[PDB]
């Protein structure tokens, strides 16, 4: 009893302008420096998302 | 640095100091403890009548 229907449807456109402016501050490509820790010692690295 | 810090952060307790280059006197620096006590043992070395 599968009922997904494709059209189916759608568309648209426109433009515008106005203006205004505013402032903050900037947004639109921020880089995040995640830090992982499992014992007293720690590793840290940076990544980006659009 | 507060994230690596976790539960305890921004809680300075004691600050040690040291020389960058090496020369003359070694200078491992935490004798400041006996600086507020300006002349604890040095004032009276071996004075006796």
């Amino acid at each position: 009893k599968l009922l997904s229907a494709d059209r189916a449807g759608y568309d648209v456109l426109v433009e515008e302008l106005t203006l205004a402016n505013i402032r903050i501050e900037h947004h639109k490509m921020p880089t995040g420096a995640f830090t992982t820790r499992w014992v007293a010692a720690k590793r840290d690295s940076a990544l980006r998302l659009t | 640095w507060l994230v690596m810090a976790a539960t305890c952060g921004g809680g300075s307790f004691g600050i040690g100091k040291l020389k960058s280059l090496c020369k003359e006197f070694s200078v491992p620096k935490e004798l400041r403890d006996a600086l507020r006590v300006k002349y604890g043992l040095f004032g009276g070395k071996d004075s006796l009548e």
